[PDB]
């Protein structure tokens, strides 16, 4: 379970820390594992991503945690839900385990609402994992968002609902293998998680509080905070990762610029103004060309 | 002196020097030890009057297929604070070499929807298909990869990319709750008014080649008959298709082509890290067979299923060569090399 | 395929005239299209057949360069002394084969002019050229086909757009019909007319029939309205795709299975063009994981089977010309039909797999043709035997087989028969044992790497 | 008659970077016959100038940073590839530009020292940002040539610590041509050709068109001597 | 495809016999420096080099072209093995 | 380091076919030169063709004549393969006369001779007659370029005349090929091969020379602005 760190790009290291393995001491064996342990259970909904897995001898044995899921003190994965009382959806959010979830009727997040009240007369819901059609008065809980069903890598694929599951497995896995580029740019069409991935990877540099930038350089940045202390941030330049890719930080501010709390100071690898940038945007024609 | 040009006085390569395969990174001598010079080498050294030395070359050189620019050198010595060297080790030297890699034939590209492939052809700008305004495309993708894989997300991404190319804007569409075709088609209507409205102001009408393509478009049921050429061109635009010219001939493609903007990533697997070859090299201790692996300069494995293929062909002499002359027949492999030279 | 397919117009499509000049007058008035099927006096023709008459292929292709006609338009051409009614594209295809083989008379007999060139027709062309010309001329023909196929696919204009996945109008009506019948079933169950299992089985049957209706509606819509649709053309020509995958793109996804093997009562009613819901996507993921696990956990069994076959047949070699035996086997041409309790003729492919390239043990007299003993059976001979069986003249064929061969440590040339990779008698010294093991093992491993997990490979391993 | 009269040539220009050229009337099919070869020649075979090597004081290679400078050497070289230099002397083949700046300032292409028969077409191009206490002393070499030559091919180094730079010599930026449906008398199938050329300003569109026509003319003389 | 491959396969009863005949003939040509060839001066295979057009160094190519002419005799138990080599050396010193 | 001037070689066999090779060339110049020449060769080379035919007792093109195997359609098709060369540059249009009595096999040599008119293929088969068969035919030959359908020109010299498609172009077919070649350390060079088919009135080499001159003349139009 102690593994050489994967840091081809900032997203590669974020995924490696969220992986769940059934192997190791006290676990299963790759050769003696049956079909039951490698299958998608109905209780994986909102807790384990159903698509992100390696095809081959490790299929169904190494998985990923869902985006909104969290592990409790006893070690059980929980997912959030919205309380529904009297046909109106509230802002109270409850985290619950799989055994507690089986006692309620939980509606889908795409249920039409007029403000906070359910408008549709027929509601699609789940009862112990099975899809049913119920009236609004029988609904007790609601999904927070469609994003809680999938992991971070799968949440970065736009128009996912139009893609086959087998091909979507390749799309999310291959984003780990993208290399940083000297002119990397953010995609034209995004899903909305690009900013948070960069922020939570600790690869870029942000302002601790409001202040003014005093010194800007390719090696250091000095910021004068409002309370008066001087903080100097050394920048990592031309550093070699475990995979051999070069990791560098480029400053994004000028001398005298005023910055608020949380403002970007320097871009990390594979980032563009705080947005994840794993490639280029190019003009594409879909047509055969002379057998090439 | 040519081989020692880039080394400093301490025997290490200077920072900023360009290194190629066979170049020396750091020089090192070893004591040769005791041995009986062959009788032939005895006469050879006596004729030239050259007294032998007690040391030999054991320096570190660039492996084949590598090289670049020296950027850093690290030196650790015994007794330094925090340096815990193994017993018997005096010092250790580390050298860092950096290279800038451009795209080439054999590199792997992919998008977020699972479409992947290698680069097989790089074309000059005048050979690529271009828009009527003269703008060439960058990447050409085969439509045969879509129907069997059932990944239609790349098609919708291309359509939204085309509208944003002319409107100069980006979009955020959350999964399962985002942009739909009625919303995409209304953005394409605004993009057409700047893609085609600009042409009218400059004083240009409809191309002769565009008229020919529109004539076939209604035969395929793509446009409504009886409309003006401008209206029919707008109908094709709302489907994500434009008239495309061939750079080699100047004639249009006989059918409208889907053109748009897509996000493509460059993958870690590169051909420059995978190509390897070997004629002769290191051998194993017990079996006396060639080692394996590019890092060890090893040979390729001829397994059981490969032997079955030669047997089915009836190539008896080809099979016997790989079993003996090229793997572990020591007398045969020494004689084979001397015969060829 | 693109240049060999002809256009079909529907503007006129039925108008009748009296003289060809009358039909041509209406064409210039915009009433009838060039390829619209019309009747002049008694015969059905088109304007293009009468308006454009070409003396030779050079004139027809020259007019295409000047833009008067397209490759897909049907016209009249004079070629090899015949006043054919074909498109310039099909005339162009005939010239490709003639120049590749450098013989106009033989190449004319090798091709099928009046059909578009699909995967099946191109495979027959290659096999016939091998029989008549040899390896050297067949290799040259293969390169010529590759060169022109790549050239024409670039300039034709094949592309994929979101609107190319055409939704049939009948899908909305079919789904509403299913809902009315579904509600009828539930009412009957509530009144005690049927049990739980009976209700569950009826629901599955209703959705199975509805899915097949949608598949027919998808392809019927393409044929009548969009014959040149990129998805339709790819499946019809055999380039890419099958009807099952086309339905998921344009119709509905269909029923899905639980991890336990049971099927969900509610199917996925949306296609990939419309987009799935979160609940539908999760339900469909159970079967995707199951297919991936079967691929990974069953490639070793297929590979293990191949190794067993090699170790049991590795010593079988063609060691002599003839063993001198008089034993043989009889290959049946008819099989019992247990469902109807009668004898019916076998499939043509099954008969070919047991008779092609085999030495006749005894003399056979069929349809006035004498097949002597010791004659290798070509593909034409097999076809003649099938025709004779359809006339009730023969029921079985005596042939020499390795089962009855008397050669020690192998087989003889006369008992083995043909070298299937060369369409000629097998040469002495070939390791036919290794070839047999590789031939059996290859399809099993390839299929499981892409049914075969059912009583397929497990059934074969048991046998 | 069947032999059409000589077409009239019309030129419309916008400064030194854009131009339009019209040739009408033409016989049917000659718009593509003439327009396409000119576009292919214009986009590939027009000589120009480019930066081929740069030397910066106290810098050993391009994978380093300069104290007091916001940008690193890689970003500086990218900015230098957008520099446009015009040679006023046809016999001139190579020139060297010198820059010496001290912070705090934002250096532009106009901070280069003047050289005779050399003109900078984009003086407002941004090169680097200097912080207080920063210095920038560098020498840039500009050559003349054709096509696209990678730095790995020429490998030009004026001294020990010079850094070779990939060269894009083409001054032409974009070429497009239009074919319209014109008529003359009773003939309605005639062609009208319009050529649109975009350049960087060192070479005007009219000059580039003349050079492309001459290149095509000299190639047609190669069909003269049969060597059977 | 090799030139004349269809005609070469029709000259032998077994396809593996053709390979043996070609391989042994190629060894004979290399042993005697192509001085024992049955080809005419205008029939010798040639390769294009920068300096000029020279003889083909590939002996397998020579052997295949010699077999198509029909001036070679092949079979089993033709001549004693020792008598063959000694006679060839005396006729073609090398 | 500009490229050396290429070598132009010709392989001409007969009077109707020829091959021309030009190498070495800069990258992409094979397409640059090959495409314009093919377009000019197929549409701009001057020639002669039959534009109208008059046949006695024939009302329409789709009818048949008693006493001859070939119908009106087949006779018209045979006329479109006739090759005629005008010796006099001033001469523009001629009319040929044909009168035959059965059961002879009518050939192209049976036409009445005309001053400054030469028949290139006198062995061409026109029609086959039987006993009691008559064939009184008049054809009109014009000058032009390219290919013009009958419905376009609509030329009739008299009542009941049948216009026929005019195949003016003497060039039958053009096909060019571009191959990758090398010269020392340069590996991106181009080699161009041009193949031309002609009806025999003009040599394939003559057609190539005319096509080059036509393109050269058009390049001089970019001379006097406004
Ligand atoms: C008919 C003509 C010769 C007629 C004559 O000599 N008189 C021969 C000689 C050169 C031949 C072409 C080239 O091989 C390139 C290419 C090879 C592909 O395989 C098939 C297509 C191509 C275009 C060929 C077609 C045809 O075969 C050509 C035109
Ligand atoms: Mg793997
Ligand atoms: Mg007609
Ligand atoms: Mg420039
Ligand atoms: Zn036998």
């Amino acid at each position: 379970l102690s593994q050489f760190k994967d840091e081809t790009n900032p997203l590669s290291s974020l995924r490696h820390k969220r992986r769940i393995s059934a192997l190791g001491p006290g676990g299963l064996t790759r050769e003696r594992a049956g079909f039951d342990v490698r299958d998608v259970h109905r209780t994986h909904y909102g807790r384990i991503c159903p698509v992100e897995t390696p095809e081959g001898a490790n299929i169904g044995l190494i998985t990923s945690l869902a985006a909104y899921a969290r592990v409790d003190e006893l070690g059980f994965i929980r997912t959030p839900y919205r309380r529904v009382v009297g046909g109106v959806v509230t802002d109270e959010v409850v985290y619950m385990t799989a055994t507690e979830e089986d006692r309620y009727t939980i509606a889908q997040a795409n249920t039409p609402l007029e403000g906070n009240r359910i408008a549709a007369e027929r509601v699609v819901a789940r009862r112990k994992g099975e899809p049913v059609i119920v009236s609004p008065e029988e609904v007790e809980f609601m999904d927070v968002s469609p994003k809680q069903v999938f992991s971070v890598n799968t949440n970065l694929i736009p128009f996912l609902e139009h893609d086959d599951a087998n091909r979507a497995l390749m799309g999310s896995n291959m984003q780990t293998q993208a290399v940083p580029l000297i002119r990397a740019q953010a995609p034209v069409v995004m899903t909305g998680l690009e900013e948070r991935v960069v922020r939570d990877s600790l690869a870029a540099l942000y302002a601790e509080e409001d202040g003014e930038v005093a010194k800007v350089d390719g090696n250091r940045i000095v910021v004068r905070y409002e309370d008066g202390r001087l903080v100097e941030y050394p920048l990592r330049r031309f550093y070699r990762s475990n995979q051999g890719t070069a990791l560098d930080q480029r400053p994004r501010v000028v001398v005298g610029q005023r910055v608020r709390k949380g403002d970007l100071l320097a871009d990390g690898p594979a980032s563009e103004n705080g947005f994840l940038a794993l490639g280029q945007n190019v003009l594409v024609a879909i047509m055969p060309f002379d057998g090439y | 002196e040519a081989a020692l040009r880039d080394l400093d006085e301490e025997g290490v390569v200077r920072i900023g020097a360009e290194v190629k395969p066979g170049d020396i990174l750091v020089g090192r001598t070893s004591f040769k030890g005791e041995s009986e010079p062959t009788p032939e080498e005895r006469l050879l050294r006596s004729i030239f009057g050259e007294k032998a030395r007690d040391v030999k070359d054991t320096s570190l050189r660039v492996p084949p297929g590598e090289g670049g620019i020296v950027v850093r050198t690290v030196r650790l010595r015994r007794g330094d604070p925090g340096v815990e060297l193994k017993p018997g080790v005096r010092e250790v030297v580390r050298v860092y070499v950096a290279q800038k890699r451009k795209l080439q034939v054999g590199d792997k590209l992919a998008n977020r929807h699972g479409n992947k492939g290698v680069v097989a052809k790089i074309l000059p700008v005048e050979d690529m298909p271009h828009l009527p305004d003269g703008t060439p495309v960058d990447v050409i993708l085969n439509p045969l990869g879509v129907p069997s894989r059932m990944n239609l997300g790349q098609i919708l991404e291309t359509h939204l990319g085309l509208a944003g190319y002319f409107l100069g804007q980006r979009y955020i569409s959350p999964i399962f709750d985002g942009a739909k075709e009625p919303e995409i088609k209304e953005l394409l209507a605004q993009a057409f008014e700047v893609y085609f409205g600009k042409r009218k102001g400059e004083g240009f009408g409809v191309d002769k080649r565009e008229v020919e393509v529109l004539r076939r478009a209604e035969k395929l049921g793509l446009v409504t008959p009886g409309k003006t050429p401008e209206e029919q061109l707008k109908e094709l635009f709302l489907q994500g298709k434009v008239v495309l010219y061939d750079g080699r001939t100047g004639e249009p493609i006989e059918g409208p082509i889907v053109v748009g903007q897509m996000f493509i990533m460059k993958l870690y697997h590169m051909v420059e890290d995978k190509m390897h070859a070997r004629s002769t090299g290191p051998y194993s201790l017990i079996t006396q067979q060639p080692l394996g692996g590019k890092a060890q300069f090893g040979g390729q494995r001829f397994g059981e299923m490969e032997v079955w293929a030669l047997e089915a062909y009836g190539a008896a002499h080809t099979l016997q060569e790989m079993l003996t002359l090229k793997s572990d027949d020591i007398e045969g492999r020494n004689a084979a090399y001397e015969a060829i030279i | 395929y693109y240049i060999t397919q002809v256009r079909k117009e529907k503007k006129g499509a039925g108008l009748e005239f009296a003289t060809p000049e009358e039909a041509l007058a209406a064409h210039e008035r915009g009433e009838v299209a060039l390829n619209a099927p019309i009747k002049v006096a008694g015969r059905e023709t088109s304007v293009g057949r009468l308006k454009y008459v070409f003396a030779n292929p050079d004139e027809a292709l020259l007019a295409v360069a000047h833009g008067i006609v397209d490759l897909q338009d049907v016209v009249t051409v004079r070629y090899m002394g015949k006043r054919l009614e074909t498109s310039p594209g099909r005339i162009l295809f005939a010239r490709i084969v003639a120049e590749a083989v450098e013989d106009e008379k033989v190449a004319w007999e090798l091709i099928q002019l009046d059909v578009p060139q699909e995967k099946n027709s191109l495979k027959d062309l290659v096999y016939q050229a091998f029989l008549r010309l040899g390896m050297e001329k067949t290799a040259r023909l293969l390169d010529a086909l590759k060169y022109y196929g790549f050239t024409f696919s670039t300039t034709s204009g094949i592309t994929i757009g979101i609107d190319d996945a055409v939704i049939p109008e009948e899908k909305k009506q079919y789904l509403e019909e299913a809902d009315r019948k579904l509600l009828q079933i539930e009412q009957a169950y509530e009144m005690g007319f049927l049990t739980d299992r009976e209700r569950y089985d009826q629901i599955l049957q209703l959705w199975t029939e509805t899915t097949e209706k949608v598949t027919q509606a998808v392809f019927k819509n393409f044929e009548e309205n969009y014959p040149f649709n990129p998805l339709y053309v790819m499946a019809q020509s055999g380039a890419r795709g099958n009807p099952q995958q086309i339905r998921q793109l344009c119709g509905l996804r269909g029923l899905m299975q639980k991890p336990s093997g049971e099927t969900f009562e509610v199917p996925v009613r949306s296609s990939f063009r419309e987009g799935l819901t979160v609940l539908e996507y999760f339900i469909s993921s159970h079967g995707a994981r199951k297919g991936g696990a079967d691929t990974a956990l069953r490639t070793a069994d297929s590979g293990y089977l191949t190794r067993k076959l090699v170790d049991v047949t590795h010593e079988i070699v063609v060691r002599e010309a003839d063993c001198g035996t008089t034993n043989y086997i009889s290959v049946p041409l008819f099989q019992p039909d247990e469902v109807t309790r009668s004898l019916r003729l076998r499939k043509r492919a099954d008969i070919e797999a047991g008779l092609y390239g085999r030495v006749l043990a005894r003399e056979v007299e069929v349809l006035g043709v004498r097949l002597e003993e010791g004659r290798y059976l070509s593909m034409d001979d097999v076809h003649l035997l099938i025709k004779a069986a359809e006339a009730g003249e023969i029921q079985e064929v005596p042939v020499r087989s390795p089962l009855t061969c008397q050669t020690r440590y192998g087989v003889c040339q006369k008992c083995y028969g043909y070298d299937l990779s060369m369409a000629r008698p097998v040469s002495i010294g070939e390791a036919v044992g290794i070839v047999a093991a590789q031939s059996i093992g290859e399809p099993g491993t390839q299929l499981t790497m892409r049914a075969d997990i059912t009583q397929g490979l497990p059934r074969v391993i048991e046998l | 008659d069947s032999k059409l009269k000589a077409p009239v040539f019309t030129v419309r220009t916008q400064g030194r970077e854009y131009g339009e050229f019209v040739l009408e009337p033409l016989e049917r099919g000659f718009g593509v016959t003439l327009g396409n070869p000119l576009r292919r020649i214009l986009l590939s075979s027009i000589p120009g100038t480019a930066v081929t090597s740069v030397y910066i004081e106290d810098v050993l290679h391009e994978f380093s940073t300069i104290p007091g400078v916001k940008e690193d050497v890689v970003e500086i070289i990218l900015n230098l590839k957008e520099l446009v230099v015009r040679f006023l002397n046809p016999s001139l083949q190579t020139v060297t530009l010198l820059l010496k700046a001290e912070g705090p300032k934002e250096v532009k292409a106009r901070d280069f020292l003047p050289v005779a028969d050399v003109e900078i077409m984009n003086p407002d191009l941004h090169i680097a940002t200097l912080e207080e206490g920063g210095r920038l002393n560098m020498e840039v070499r500009v050559d003349r040539g054709v096509g696209y030559v990678p730095a790995e091919k020429h490998g030009i180094k004026d001294r020990i610590n010079a850094i070779p730079v990939d060269a894009v010599f083409s001054p032409v930026r974009r070429v497009a041509f239009q074919v319209e449906d014109t008529r003359l008398g009773q003939r309605t199938d005639l062609d009208k050709l319009t050529l649109r050329i975009w350049t960087d300003g060192s070479v005007t569109p009219l000059e580039a068109l003349n050079q492309a026509v001459e290149i095509l003319r000299e190639h047609l003389t190669y069909f003269s001597n049969p060597q059977a | 495809a090799e030139p004349g491959i269809d005609k070469l396969f029709g000259m032998v009863d077994s396809k593996y016999r053709l390979t043996v005949v070609v391989a042994k003939r190629a060894q004979q040509l290399l042993r005697h420096g192509f001085k024992n060839t049955v080809l005419e001066p205008e029939e010798r295979p040639k390769m294009q080099t920068l300096e000029g057009l020279f003889d083909d160094p590939n002996a397998v190519t020579w052997a295949m072209k010699e077999l198509l002419t029909g001036r070679l005799v092949f079979g089993e138990n033709l001549v004693p093995e020792d008598r063959l080599q000694k006679e060839m050396e005396r006729l073609y010193p090398v």
